[PDB]
RNA sequence: ACUCUGGUUUCUCUUCAGAUCGCAUAAAUCUUUCGCACUAAAGAUUUCCGUGGAGAGGAACAACUCUGAGUCCAAUUUUUUGAGGCCUUGCUUUGGCAAGGCUA
């Protein structure tokens, strides 16, 4: 075997990338459970920044701090499915449909 | 290798003692075993076939003509045989 | 697959070996093989007669040797 | 009195029929099974409490048998197969996977070598060692077999099925050897004694028979024949079990009665009431007389007899 | 050699090329047949019972075994 | 005193034994009230020469004075 | 379903590489040194302020023998974040305060 | 170090009488003079005679092989 | 881990078996010197007894070397 | 050895121009056999096949040893034996009496 | 080296989970503390977004990959020999046994 291939290099770096980019498998997540901006005010205030962008990391940092001291593990309790007992209703039926026209079905039905 | 080599080597340190073909009786502390039996022993009291006791401090003994050795008890709980 | 027997420790000392027939001999050991003969320098015979008889540079072939007696302190 | 535990007690907690019922014979604990495809472990004394189950059968367990042994459980299963399981942690150590049919019955070898005869609704009459992990001799009978069972010697295999006979097979000639013939329906149930001399057969023309099998040949092996006996509609695999002294017989009734025969006298001394189905199986404590019986009443009766 | 994998602590007599009987219970055994034998005892001939231990016993001097009681718990 | 208890140490648990020889370590329940540092465990009986064992030369010198109070002077 | 993904390592590399503009240069927890959870908590159960860090609202002493001032020696001033760093040395009524990682 | 096989092949050498002994033969012992030796260690000797221990009667043997598993000591004079 | 087959490290954290104390685990660091006694084999077969201090690195802990090279002959 | 080689037939060229082809004339030619083993006993017969170790078969075998009392030659009959190679001093061809 | 279990996917039902159950973070009620409470902290309770372990039922195709189980050494160092014969003493279970001295 030789001492390096193509592969190497690339497979050091991502010994020491950050999370999940450092992983070869796991489970997915829901689309709003991933925040993309979380580490930018994580980080620290970059300098040259006025007055109120600081202000705006700090109140940031603040609301992440409460949530994160505020935090308990959730109760136990049976497993919760609201469509499955509607679909099993006779009132109910299911069809495939494009995103903008049960946009629009929905609100003319909220109107 | 087998099993009673791996043992020979766990009563290292320990006071055995061996007959061999001529009749004789070593008792004392092994220092040094191989996987053949030739054992290296220290501070050794010496039975003849007749009943003479004597006092040899260095013997080292050839593995072929030994009867069998006889171990320390509590090598029961030792590792290679459980 | 055989392995030689560790005699480094007792590489030019006066030691006293026992041979098949009852037999007694004493010497200075200077070497051996993977097979257990030895040599011996200074080599004096001592047979049960009790007189001393000295050889000199001699061999002995391992499959007679019952034991090895350490007169010097190793 | 005459035994350690309490009288008359029931054993509750079959969710449906129970179609095999047997002692452990250390006569300490005890196994029940049936349409459940469930195997129900209980205390013989104490309270009569269910200590283990056993679930690993797709379908009804049709035959429960214990080697003299009493760690492996044997239990010919009504989907094709015969499962073999221990009875201290209970864990089922093996399958038998060989007939194409219900296997109605299966047997012990207890003195010798672990051999389990099997029968089943094809006709194949299928022996098994257990560390073969396949079929070593199937005895084709021609019709169904609803009863099989080992001699003592463990030599010879004893089916009884619907084809009106008793069937000896031998385990070295690989024949029929000779046909046990006077019944007229399909014979469900057969039992053999602990000295292993006499064999109980229970058909449906509400009859039970005690035979002999044995090398010395009386020539008409029917000895004794009893009465009182009933086969109903329900067609059930009304089973047997003989006393572990060989005094009573014991074979299980269509018309809810747990019936114990003596087998000199020839007269029912027990006709014992409280079931509510068709009894199936009903057998006998090693030790103590203590009576169990198995119905479709999804209840055991455990009793003292004496 | 399952055979000697059978004989797995068997209280077991041994015989030696010198005639003296060696009474222990099997624990170990190799290819060139040197044993080990725990809570042996010596039986020669005068009869006389002689507590040895643990033994490892030599290929080359023994000559035949056989097996006397069973397996202490 | 009088030993209580004798223990071999394993990290997160200790096994429990009767006797202790010489060359090993030891772990000593009820000898702890009069040991301030350090200690030498000797016989009651004989012994009548024993001197104690050199306390720690530590490799250092503590320097930095800091000073205690409770709040409340009750306590 | 879609529940669980495995991947392989050069596909690992591609989407590491194009996802470059949103991911920092971070390698260890040598950052974030008194900027993280167990600090803020700190800043939080003693009220006051690290720089940079958020605020909180709050969760008249007199002049004894112990907190002579002609005692002190004023060299350098004590600031928050050594109050924040060693918890226990320089705090009076330390209640609820978190011990921080020391370093990696 | 010395190993006895090079100290034979000295033997041979120097042609020296080299005396013989036996396994489990007390008694009987053989002058020789060496030649050669092989991997087994038999060896061959020009001119030797055999000497008992209460007998001593020295008869001629001429150039023998004697075997690897007979004898003891290689000694010289 | 060599010596216990129940014992592994977790696949995220370091396992800290000899690390007992709170402070040691909030701290990340070593506080006090801890002793495990192991039967360990050696290359060629033999058991042998080990007892292991695990004195903590960090320079103030110093002190916590110098009782632990009391009681022990090697480094 | 110098000849590590699967396909090993010298043995039977051991058998055939070697020592121990005295004994192949006896399985060929079935000659009888008289055989001088270790505890002094003579044994003669035919031997049927053996190995290069002399682990060798024999059929319709005589034995003799001595007994003292002084010492007189006692003998046996064996139908079938086997003898292990190492228990030998010398092994025979009986010669041509004729 | 020859055979017997165990499949994967999807849908539904029933139980347990203070495990970062969720590598993300909501809303309501009550008490207390101050302002004068969205611009505010703590405690308790509850509601919703939806998840991991176990069991049961259904039906779309692959059936022995994997997980298991049942199924070349004769020449020192051990397994291809230093082996067998003689004498004396104690007991002779009159076969010889134990010890010592021998020849090979």
């Amino acid at each position: 075997t030789p001492l390096y291939t193509d592969n190497t290099a690339n497979g050091i770096a991502l010994l020491w990338a950050p999370r999940p980019f450092n992983l070869r498998s796991g489970r997915t997540r829901r689309a709003l459970d991933i925040p993309l901006v979380k580490n930018w005010y994580r980080e620290h205030c970059p300098a040259g920044q006025p007055v109120k962008v600081r202000v705006s990391y700090q109140k940031l940092l603040k609301y992440y701090v409460l949530n994160a001291l505020k935090h308990r593990p959730p109760k136990a309790q049976k497993k919760r499915y609201l469509f499955r007992s509607f679909k099993a209703t006779k009132f109910f039926q299911s069809t495939k449909l494009d995103w903008v026209e049960v946009g629009l079905q929905v609100c003319r039905q909220g109107y | 290798i087998g099993v009673p080599i791996k043992v020979l080597h766990e009563a290292e340190g320990h006071i055995v003692t061996c007959e061999t073909n001529t009749g004789e009786v070593y008792r004392g502390k092994l220092i040094e075993a191989e996987d053949n039996m030739n054992c290296q022993m220290s501070n050794i009291t010496v039975t003849y076939r007749d009943g003479r006791v004597a006092q040899l401090e260095q013997v080292y003994i050839r593995g072929s003509k030994i009867r069998f050795l006889i171990l320390p008890d509590m090598l029961k709980n030792a590792p290679m045989l459980k | 697959k055989a392995h030689p027997p560790e005699l480094k420790k007792f590489m030019d000392k006066k030691l006293s070996l026992k041979l098949n027939g009852g037999r007694h001999v004493q010497g200075i050991l200077r070497g051996f093989d993977p097979f257990m003969n030895l040599v011996i320098d200074e080599c004096v015979e001592m047979a049960t007669s009790g007189q001393q008889n000295n050889i000199g540079m001699v061999v002995i072939r391992g499959n007679s040797i019952i034991m090895l007696e350490a007169l010097e302190r190793v | 009195c005459s035994s350690l535990q309490a009288p008359i007690m029931l054993l509750s907690g079959h969710e449906g029929e129970v179609y095999c019922c047997k002692f452990h014979p250390n006569g300490s604990t005890l196994a029940s099974a049936g349409f459940d495809r469930l195997i129900l472990l209980w205390n013989v004394y104490g309270d009569c409490d269910n200590y283990a189950t056993l679930k690993g059968h797709s379908g009804a367990v049709m035959e429960l048998h214990y080697n003299t042994d009493g760690s492996m459980l044997f239990s010919a299963s009504t989907d094709k197969t015969v499962a073999v399981w221990d009875s201290e942690t209970g864990e089922r150590v093996k399958r038998l996977k060989g007939h194409t049919s219900f296997v109605n019955s299966c047997y012990p070898a207890r003195r010798g070598p672990q051999l389990v005869c099997t029968g089943s609704d094809d006709g194949t009459v299928k022996l098994w060692d257990i560390r073969k992990k396949a079929a070593i001799q199937t005895f084709q009978n021609t019709y169904q077999v609803l009863a099989v069972t080992f001699n003592d010697t463990s030599d010879q295999i004893i089916s009884g099925g619907i084809d009106n006979d008793i069937k000896v097979w031998d385990l070295r000639q690989n024949k029929l050897t000779y046909t046990m013939r006077g019944h007229a329906d399909s014979v469900t149930g057969l039992s053999l004694s602990s000295e292993g001399s006499y064999l109980l057969s229970n058909a449906m023309d509400n009859t039970v028979r005690v035979w002999d099998v044995r090398p010395f040949a009386p020539k008409e092996r029917c000895v004794k024949i009893f009465q009182g006996n009933v086969h109903n509609f329900e067609k059930n695999l009304l089973r047997c079990s003989w006393s572990p002294d060989g005094s009573k017989i014991a074979a299980g009734s269509a018309d809810r009665f747990v019936y114990v025969w003596d087998t000199t006298s020839r007269r029912i001394l027990y006709k014992l009431p409280g079931h509510a189905g068709s009894i199936n199986e009903v057998a006998f404590h090693p030790d103590e007389p203590i009576i169990i019986s198995a119905s479709s009443d999804k209840r055991l009766y455990m009793g003292e007899i004496q | 050699s399952s055979k000697m994998l059978q004989h797995i602590d068997y209280r077991m007599r041994c015989i030696l090329q010198d005639g003296r009987i060696f009474i222990g219970t099997f624990k170990a055994f190799d290819k060139h047949m040197n044993l080990i034998l725990c809570d042996c005892d010596e039986f020669r001939k005068r009869e006389e019972k002689r507590v040895l231990g643990l033994v490892l016993l030599r290929g080359e001097n023994l000559v035949s075994m056989t097996v006397e009681g069973p397996p202490p718990k | 005193c009088t030993v209580g208890r004798l223990w071999i140490s394993v990290a997160r648990y200790h096994i429990e034994v009767n006797r202790v020889p010489a060359g090993n370590w030891v772990l000593i329940e009820g000898v702890d009230q009069p040991i301030v540092k350090t200690a030498t465990i000797t016989e009651p009986r004989g012994n009548e020469e024993a001197q104690i064992f050199r306390p720690l030369k530590f490799n250092t010198t503590s320097v930095i004075k800091i000073a205690v109070e409770p709040v409340n002077p009750s306590e | 379903t879609y529940q669980r993904w495995q991947f392989t390592l050069p596909m690992m590399s591609t989407l590491y590489r194009l996802a470059n503009q949103l991911l920092t240069d971070l390698v260890d927890d040598n950052y974030f040194y008194l900027f993280d959870l167990k600090a803020f908590f700190t800043s939080k159960a003693l009220n006051m302020a690290i720089p940079g860090g958020p605020k909180f609202e709050p969760l008249d002493e007199d002049w004894n023998e112990f907190n002579d001032i002609n005692k002190i020696i004023i060299r350098q001033p004590i600031r928050t974040e050594y109050k924040i760093a060693f918890p226990y040395l320089y705090n009076n009524l330390p209640h609820h305060v978190h011990l921080t990682w020391y370093h990696t | 170090m010395v190993q006895p096989i090079n100290l034979i092949f000295r033997y041979l050498q120097n042609r020296s009488r080299i005396q013989v002994w036996l396994y489990e033969q007390v008694n009987m012992r053989i002058e020789g003079c060496i030649i050669g030796f092989d991997e087994y260690m038999n060896l061959v000797l020009d001119d030797a005679e055999e000497i008992h221990s209460k007998t001593k009667s020295r008869k001629q043997l001429g150039r023998i092989m004697l075997k690897g598993d007979n004898i003891t000591l290689l000694q010289s004079v | 881990e060599q010596t216990h087959p129940e014992i592994r490290k977790r696949y995220d954290q370091d396992l800290c078996y000899t690390d007992i104390l709170f402070t040691e685990q909030e701290r990340g660091v070593g506080i006090k010197s801890t002793p495990v006694t192991v039967v360990l084999p050696d290359t060629k077969g033999k058991s042998y007894l080990f007892n292991i201090m695990d004195t903590p690195g960090h320079v103030n802990f110093s002190d916590e070397v110098t009782a632990g090279l009391r009681i022990s002959d090697g480094v | 050895e110098m000849t590590p080689e699967e396909l090993q037939k010298r043995e039977e060229e051991e058998f055939n121009t070697g020592p121990l082809s005295v004994l192949t004339q006896s399985v060929k030619n079935n000659t009888q056999v008289l055989i001088n083993c270790r505890n002094n006993k003579k044994l003669l017969g035919r031997v049927k096949a053996f190995d290069r170790h002399c682990n060798m078969v024999l059929e319709n075998v005589k034995e003799m040893w001595t007994e003292v009392s002084k010492p007189v030659n006692k003998d046996r009959y064996i139908s079938k034996m086997f003898l292990r190679g190492d228990s030998v001093i010398v092994v025979l061809r009986n010669p041509l009496i004729a």
